[PDB]
């Protein structure tokens, strides 16, 4: 109940600040004020056109590494096991596999950016 | 009474951030050979409130090309998460004792990125999109190593609960066993808060302003408030994890004071660095992390898996 | 507090329906993050902590990458939201009202078979080791490092080969 | 000089020490002189529930000694 | 005392906030921008008066027109002024901007920024001394100090 | 610090040479004013005697003598008269 | 090929330290004399009720009281 | 004569001590710590900022500021409508129209300087044969409306009267250099 | 964020300086040259003065030449501080800007004391300098110069060996020597790629032939190299300032030919010839012989040149100013290839440009 209460109070505080901000100041709205901004000269195209990403490979690699962090996180409870040999061996294997994958992607110029 | 506790945890934190703005400006001034603010009240103590007032009283803007939904949501989310992350912290007794406190912090901070992302997309402006995608790159950098750093220190902590760290550091700081982890953690916090040198998501030089280019008045105020709350939060997290304060069950206030001292010093160090150093190019930030921090972080993770086993020092669960 | 888990599940269904109506991928990812949060809350209510926190963390990262790709590749000049097209809006509202009607129909037809709006919340958690010590899902998930080692072996190979696979596909 | 940084830093320090002290004192006051019990595990929750049922006032912090 | 008294004090607080925190937009067109930089420099330190530069016009208050306003530039200046959120003020520094300045009789130069935007404070010079621009900023603060917006509404 | 003058308007001037404090940081020399009002916003040109400003900005090497200013009060006031005669 | 390692230590120190600590992590558990004690301590940590066993008269080793001299002893941990 | 700023030196300078030094520099962020130390050194210095409004920066006797029209000590106006200032002004701000007074002297019916067209060069006080037009030490005269910056004869003469003593002192200080 | 193509759109500060000058006398046109490169004012006006003196066949006096070189080098300190510090700010590092703008303020104090204006001085005029140095100015300049070394060393401690600075500048905007020459770059842009060149040495003017200094020269032809050259050039300029301070000669400050230089005011108030000369010089102005010339000086940004055409009248016929930035910024598209927006942000600084001179 307490976590819910504190988070709801935070949400209400933020929303109240937003409402004050949007309903206190004097508003004069016209098209030039409401148009996008680009350093003084009108836009030449939309902002919704495709915006090529030069780090897509490392994005997907970040997905994979996030899941491997996922595999690693149970370690604080695991270390309490009675089969310490197996636990340590398996953790070493997992970390070594992570490192070797990173090394392969490094040597194949994967962490570099397309141009 | 829990509501009184909520007030006593939120109001002082908001005031602390408000005055962190002034402290940053004055420290930068005195380090750049100028006095900084010193007119708005004695020694410029009213400047934060003056600026907050001005921002909340300046017109709020709804540009015609914006997705008003996310445009209004993302700032609110930013401030909400900034305030929320303070909940689980033990100083020394936490407002909310979560068993998986560190995982809570990780998940909430990771969600903070979506405020920047959605704001940058909703602005529907070119610089805003640049900022959002640079934030994507910054997160892809820091998170992978942040998680392993916390895991490596947790292998000695014994559990994911933050309150356990006090008892773990009852005799010494975690820094001494794991300064190598601590420095990477410090740089990673620097990156996470979007602070300089890694201040790329709002690189005033390259981009006039990142996500917050179309945001003005109170929404922009909310973004800034979330930023300077997160600075203090991360410095507090460092103070708790490493740089352990002193806990004497009879004298909690000693822990409270030691924590305030160390957190203030580290938060000042943030501004010190901001003034000292230039900015990275976000490709160079990503390379820094992935090709320097990540290898060493992984190697230290294996080292800290081994150390409990071969030192016969596995920590107690519970 | 009796309808808590049912309300969470219903909100999850609403989020998944929004995803199914396949709006612009940005708003789809937003709805998916909301659904992930709801699922985390459901798991926590059932008492599993690690699993719920875990989906939340993993999918914050995953939907970040999804955002990156959609804005780099899956973008139109005029992205379509739920309310952009009356077809999608009408079928969204229709989904809500039809699901409510189905819930009521099942409730009346059989009050116990599937949905039991009477006594909702009575049958959530069945048994608990009141004096037990380790019961949290963390231990069960840590079983991978000791007993279900084959499981971690297959998962780790999956990720390892995944790295090579994506490298070659993106070549 | 550099002494003029200290004012705002003093306001900082007071506002950052208030939370911990306040929460500690509130916990003690609202749990009857003893810092809040922690239920990291179902066993501790069971003990706290037993204390609540034994108190006779439905408060876990109210304790009963050999006199009972 | 009276609703007038409370409204006057509220207006005083409003203007105290606005004048104590005013953020010039990073606009600079010619030499006079150099003296603006010097005003930013340690010796005078604009920040001391609460004045801090911001890049996005969306987050600014005062536009310091520093330099000549060429015909080619005029549309951009007008749009950034329009895109600034209200309340907003315009400070004109240098002869280049107050009027045509040295280049007043030229075919390209707009004879004064006041023609393209409504000006509040005119700072003369060539370049106006950083001290002169600081005095102009204080003058603008005085102008804000006398606003009576809330009072005019209540009497309205 | 030193005092140097309290003009008719009310402003008080000081001179402060170079001194080095505790650690000998070497505080730089100053020529300061203390005005009738201690708020910067309320400062308007002409609040300071024109002669006094000179020594503040180092154009005038030595501080003015109040009588010297008093003469300036004369000439300025009645110079507007003699020009009315001479057309 | 000591020159290779030494130039690596000069130009790319991070990789060298990473590989070195990786090797040390793999090696030390075999070298260390205290490795045996980890599993013994984990087994010692008693997290479940020690269910008593019916005394059929053919059980000399198992004790009849916690304070009896028979059964497991944890003095090796008490002065590990 | 030349000097290479960044000439590449020697590639064979290899020692265990030197490699350790380089690795320590890389891993321990030595230069970054050095920069932090430099910034801290700055922190504790006296700030150079001047409490502007009550403390004003140095100005020399030659300062070129606000134009002013002096008077002869008797009360006569020094300007005799020679118009050299108008002829020379690079920006064509001065406009003068003069007539012969009753006595027969030259006097300016109107003397107008457009201070928004003036570039404060000083060529007017340079070329005034009777030291009539002088650019006073004042620099604080920002106005709230464009029409107040179009100075006229009365405004210029009043400025001269107001700043006479300091204008006179600067002129005595400087005339030898001129 | 890859920059495929760069298309500068200049002229947003074009004010028709060159057309205006055709309606103004030579002295009346001198102030225009302060307004061009507004961070190297005195060097600009020195270029104009040299051109006009070349046409007139007049030679400035020794003390005037020595003062002109002294203040040209002080102006070079100003410009190089501006370039380095604004480059640092643009990259991200900000403290050096304030640290060195304090020194720039002191230097503006010297400017004002000698001319009466902080910048846009209009001091160096055809035929010498307007007024002689005020007493004590040399001593104050010496006091400034004896300590400027500490400030420059501190800035170098900040940025030179910084790994962040090195990563953000080194190997950025590489320009080969042949392409530099062909594109028409000048000054530090050439000396960074390694072309040994400096007008002060190869084509001397004023007393530069009598002052000893070194010309820093690059090696890798990148932003880091050019920044190093700029810093070392500030040091060499300090050397030259010392030389000038010790070598200031006595004498007059303007050519004693009242048909080109205005007479002394005291004499103008006594001698008829002086009064007539003052009158005609400040009205019609001196007449320049019919001719045409091109003069160039190593302005702090590069080779600043004016192609002046005279038709025998008191007003110039055609004045074409070669801003060293006009050739530079054109090569922006070439320099920024395969580099991203941040690297472009940086490359703009190294070109060391003021749009006043670019647009004229
Ligand atoms: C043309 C170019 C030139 C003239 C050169 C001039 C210089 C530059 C171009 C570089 C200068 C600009 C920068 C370096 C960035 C500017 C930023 C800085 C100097 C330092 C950081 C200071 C900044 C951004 C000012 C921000 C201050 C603020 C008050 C921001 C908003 C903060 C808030 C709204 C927090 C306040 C919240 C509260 C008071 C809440 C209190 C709540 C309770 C009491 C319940
Ligand atoms: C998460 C929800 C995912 C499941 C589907 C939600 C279905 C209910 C939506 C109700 C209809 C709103 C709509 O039509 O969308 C239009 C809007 C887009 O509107 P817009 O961008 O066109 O701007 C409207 C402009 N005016 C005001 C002028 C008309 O998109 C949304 O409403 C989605 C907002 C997110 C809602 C979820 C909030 C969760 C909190 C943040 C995490
Ligand atoms: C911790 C510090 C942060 C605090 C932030 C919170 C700030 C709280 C400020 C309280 C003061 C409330 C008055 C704000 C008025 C701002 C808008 C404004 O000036 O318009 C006045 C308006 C304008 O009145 P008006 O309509 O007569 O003005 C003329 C209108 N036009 C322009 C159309 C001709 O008056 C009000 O309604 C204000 C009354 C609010 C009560
Ligand atoms: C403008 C849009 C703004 C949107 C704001 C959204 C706010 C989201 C804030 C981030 C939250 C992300 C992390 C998830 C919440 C943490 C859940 C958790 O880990 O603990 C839940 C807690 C059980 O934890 P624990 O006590 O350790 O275990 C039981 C023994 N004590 O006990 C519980 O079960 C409590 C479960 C509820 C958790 C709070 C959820 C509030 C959501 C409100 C919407
Ligand atoms: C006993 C057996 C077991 C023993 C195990 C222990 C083995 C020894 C391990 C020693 C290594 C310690 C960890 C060092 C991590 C440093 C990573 C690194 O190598 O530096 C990366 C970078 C250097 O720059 P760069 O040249 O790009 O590096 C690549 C060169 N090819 O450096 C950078 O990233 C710097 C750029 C960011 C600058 C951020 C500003 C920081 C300012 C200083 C902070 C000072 C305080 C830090 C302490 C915080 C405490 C909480
Ligand atoms: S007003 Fe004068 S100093 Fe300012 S930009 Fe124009 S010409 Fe240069
Ligand atoms: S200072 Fe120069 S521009 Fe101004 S009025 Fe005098 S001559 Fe004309
Ligand atoms: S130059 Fe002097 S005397 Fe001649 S018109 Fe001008 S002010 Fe009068």
């Amino acid at each position: 109940m307490n976590l819910y209460t504190v988070i709801f109070i935070n949400i209400l505080l933020s929303l109240t600040l937003i409402l004050v901000a949007f309903w206190l100041p004097q508003m004069n709205l016209y098209s030039e004020k409401a148009n996008p901004y680009e350093c003084g000269f009108d836009p030449t195209s939309s902002a919704r056109l495709p915006f090529s990403m030069k780090f897509f490979l490392v994005a997907i690699t970040f997905l994979l590494f996030d899941l491997e962090i996922a595999l690693l996180l149970p370690l604080p409870w695991a270390i309490q096991t009675i089969k310490t040999s197996t636990m340590m061996i398996m953790a070493f294997i997992l970390v070594t596999i992570l490192s070797l994958g990173l090394a392969y992607e490094w040597t194949q110029k994967g962490l570099e950016w397309t141009e | 009474m829990f509501f009184i506790n909520i007030l006593t945890l939120l109001v002082p934190i908001l005031i602390a951030m408000a005055f962190l703005t002034l402290v940053e400006r004055k420290i930068l001034g005195y380090m750049q050979l100028r006095k900084g603010p010193n007119i708005v009240g004695p020694y410029g103590i009213l400047q934060p409130f003056a600026d907050a007032m001005k921002l909340f009283m300046k017109e709020p803007m709804r540009p015609l090309t914006t997705s008003m939904s996310l445009f209004i949501i993302a700032p609110t989310l930013s401030l909400t998460l900034a305030l929320s992350l303070w909940v689980p912290l033990p100083m020394p007794h936490p407002l909310i004792n979560l068993n998986l406190g560190i995982l809570f912090i990780l998940a909430t901070s990771s969600l903070s990125v979506y405020s920047i992302l959605w704001s940058g997309w909703a602005s529907n402006s070119k610089y805003s999109l640049f900022g959002a995608l640079r934030a994507v790159a910054q997160t892809i950098s820091y998170e992978v190593t942040m998680a392993i750093i916390l895991l490596s220190v947790l292998l000695m902590n014994g559990s994911y609960s933050l309150q356990t760290l006090i008892t773990t550091q009852e005799h010494m700081w975690l820094l001494l066993p794991a300064w190598p982890m601590a420095m990477m953690w410090f740089i990673s916090t620097l990156a996470e808060t979007n602070r300089a040198p890694f201040d790329l998501t709002e690189g005033e030089s390259e981009l006039v302003s990142g996500f917050n280019v179309e945001y003005a008045a109170g929404p922009f105020a909310l973004f800034f408030m979330a930023e300077y709350t997160n600075i203090i939060l991360m410095n507090a997290l460092t103070t708790i994890i490493f740089l352990g304060p002193l806990y004497y069950i009879n004298l909690p206030e000693l822990y409270s004071t030691n924590f305030m001292m160390e957190a203030l010093l580290l938060s000042s160090t943030f501004l010190w660095i901001r003034a000292s150093y230039p900015r990275f190019r976000y490709d160079q930030l990503m390379h820094l992390l992935w090709k320097n921090f990540l290898p060493l972080t992984l190697a230290l993770c294996m080292w800290h898996i081994s150390l409990p086993i071969f030192t016969a020092g596995v920590p107690p669960y519970m | 507090m009796n309808n808590y888990i049912f309300v969470l599940s219903s909100l999850f269904l609403v989020g998944c329906l929004g995803l199914a109506l396949k709006p612009s991928p940005i708003y789809g990812g937003l709805g998916l993050i909301v659904s992930g949060f709801v699922g985390c809350l459901m798991v926590l209510g059932f008492g599993g902590s690690f699993l719920g926190l875990m989906v939340f963390l993993i999918y914050l990262g995953g939907m970040l990458v999804v955002f990156g790709y959609t804005t780099a590749m899956a973008t139109e000049e005029y992205p379509e939201t739920w309310g952009s097209n009356w077809l999608i809006l009408g079928f969204l509202v229709l989904g809500v009202i039809m699901e409510v009607f189905l819930i009521c129909v099942l409730n009346y037809y059989d009050e116990v078979g599937v949905i039991n709006l009477d006594g909702l919340g009575d049958w959530l958690m069945y048994e608990v080791d009141d004096v037990g010590v380790m019961l949290e899902g963390g231990i069960g998930v840590a079983a991978m490092y000791s007993c279900a080692t084959w499981m971690m072996v297959v998962a780790g190979w999956s990720l390892f080969a995944g790295i090579f696979i994506i490298i070659e596909i993106t070549r | 000089m550099w002494f003029e940084i200290l004012p705002g830093l003093a306001i900082m320090g007071v506002c950052l020490v208030i939370p911990g002290v306040s929460t500690a004192y509130i916990h003690k006051f609202t749990n009857g002189g003893k810092e809040k019990r922690v239920a990291r595990v179902q066993y501790q929750w069971y003990l706290m529930e037993r204390d609540r049922r034994i108190s006779g006032v439905n408060r876990y912090y109210v304790s009963k000694g050999l006199e009972n | 005392s009276r609703a007038e008294y409370v409204v006057t004090k509220l207006d005083d607080l409003i203007n105290w906030a606005r004048r104590s925190s005013l953020w010039p937009m990073t606009f600079g067109l010619a030499c006079c921008a150099v003296e603006m930089m010097h005003m930013a420099a340690p010796r005078y330190d604009m920040d001391r008066f609460g004045v801090v530069f911001r890049a996005s016009p969306r987050q600014a208050d005062v536009m310091i027109v520093a330099g000549t306003l060429t015909n080619k530039m005029a549309p951009a200046l007008r749009k950034v002024y329009d895109q600034m959120p209200e309340p907003r003020y315009v400070v004109s520094m240098g002869s280049c901007a107050n009027g045509g300045g040295y280049y007043h009789y030229s075919y390209s130069v707009v004879r004064g920024c006041d023609r393209i935007v409504p000006v509040d404070i005119y700072v003369p010079g060539c370049p106006p001394t950083a001290e002169a621009l600081l005095y102009g900023i204080l003058q603008l603060q005085r102008k804000i100090k006398r606003e009576q917006k809330l009072k005019i509404w209540y009497r309205r | 610090r030193e005092h140097v003058g309290t003009d008719h308007l009310g402003n008080k001037y000081y001179y402060v040479a170079e001194y080095k404090n505790w650690r000998g940081q070497t505080i730089r020399e100053k020529r300061i004013v203390e005005a009738a009002n201690r708020k910067e916003v309320d400062y308007e040109a002409g609040d300071i005697p024109t002669e006094w400003e000179a020594w503040i900005r180092r154009t005038r090497k030595t501080p003015p003598t109040m009588e010297e200013i008093l003469k300036n009060e004369k000439y300025r006031e009645e110079i507007k008269i003699k020009s009315q005669d001479f057309y | 090929i000591s020159a290779f390692l030494k130039n690596a230590w000069a130009k790319e120190p991070v990789l060298v330290v990473s590989f070195s600590v990786w090797g040390l992590a793999i090696i030390m558990p075999m070298i260390s004399p205290y490795t045996k004690y980890a599993s013994m301590i984990n087994k010692a940590t008693p997290y479940n009720y020690p269910v008593p066993v019916r005394d059929d008269g053919n059980m000399p080793d198992v004790p009849s009281h916690p304070q009896d001299p028979l059964g497991p002893s944890l003095d090796w941990l008490k002065n590990l | 004569t030349y000097k290479y700023v960044n000439k590449k030196e020697q590639e064979s300078e290899v020692d265990m001590k030197s490699a350790t030094d380089n690795a320590a520099r890389i891993l321990m962020w030595t230069e970054l710590i050095r920069g932090l130390g430099m910034t801290l050194s700055y922190l504790f210095r006296e700030p150079a900022t001047i409490n502007y409004p009550f403390e004003k920066g140095p100005l020399s006797p030659r300062f070129r500021g606000e134009h002013a029209l002096r008077r002869y000590p008797s009360g006569e106006e020094r300007c005799i409508a020679c118009k050299l200032c108008e002829a020379i002004c690079p920006a064509q701000a001065i406009t003068i129209e003069a007539e012969p007074r009753a006595d027969g002297s030259r006097r300016t019916t109107r003397y107008d300087i457009d201070m928004t067209k003036c570039i404060y060069c000083g060529f007017c006080q340079e070329a005034c044969p009777v030291d009539a037009i002088v650019e006073g030490p004042n620099f604080e005269f920002s106005t709230e409306t464009h029409e107040e910056l179009l100075y006229n004869k009365e405004k210029l003469l009043n400025n001269g009267d107001k700043w006479e003593a300091e204008i006179a002192a600067n002129i005595q200080a400087d005339y030898l250099y001129r | 964020e890859m920059v495929r193509k760069c298309d500068p759109h200049i002229g947003l500060l074009h004010r028709g300086t060159e057309k205006l000058i055709e309606y103004k006398t030579y002295l009346q046109a001198l102030p225009y040259f302060d307004r061009l490169d507004y961070v190297s004012m005195m060097c600009n006006e020195q270029a104009y003065s040299i051109a006009v003196e070349k046409l007139l066949n007049i030679q400035p006096p020794p003390r005037a030449q020595w003062i002109r070189v002294l203040f040209g080098e002080i102006t070079r300190i100003l410009n190089h501080i501006m370039a380095v510090t604004t480059h640092a700010l643009d990259i991200g590092a900000m403290t050096p800007f304030f640290w060195m703008f304090e020194e720039r303020e002191k230097m503006f104090e010297f400017y004002e004391r000698v001319s009466g204006a902080r910048m846009h001085a209009a001091y160096i005029r055809p035929g010498g300098v307007h007024q002689d140095l005020p007493l004590g100015l040399l001593d104050d300049i010496y006091e400034f110069s004896k300590n400027f070394s500490l400030r420059i060393d501190e800035v170098e401690e900040m940025l030179t060996n910084n790994r962040i600075w090195r990563n953000r500048t080194v190997d950025i905007g590489v320009v080969t020597a042949e392409d530099a020459l062909n594109y028409g770059f000048s000054g530090v842009m050439l000396r960074g790629s390694g072309i040994q060149w400096d007008l002060r040495k190869t084509q001397p003017y004023d007393v530069y032939d009598q002052v000893e200094f070194d010309v820093p020269i690059g090696s890798r032809g990148d932003c880091y190299d050019r920044y190093l050259c700029r810093v070392e050039e500030m040091r060499q300029s300090l050397r030259i300032i010392e030389q000038c301070l010790n070598k200031m000669p006595p004498g007059e400050i303007k050519v004693d030919d009242a048909k080109v230089s205005p007479p002394k005011r005291a004499e103008m108030k006594t001698s008829m010839e002086s009064l007539i000369h003052h009158f005609k010089l400040y009205t019609e102005g001196y007449q320049v012989p019919p001719g045409a010339t091109y003069t160039a000086i190593e302005a702090p940004k590069g080779e600043f040149g004016v192609y002046l055409v005279s038709d025998g009248s008191s007003r110039p016929y055609r004045c074409k100013i070669k801003a060293p930035g006009f050739a530079h910024l054109a090569g922006l598209d070439k320099m920024s290839k395969g580099h991203m927006l941040a690297d472009v942000v940086a490359i703009i600084g190294t070109q060391d440009i003021v749009f006043g001179e670019i647009d004229r």
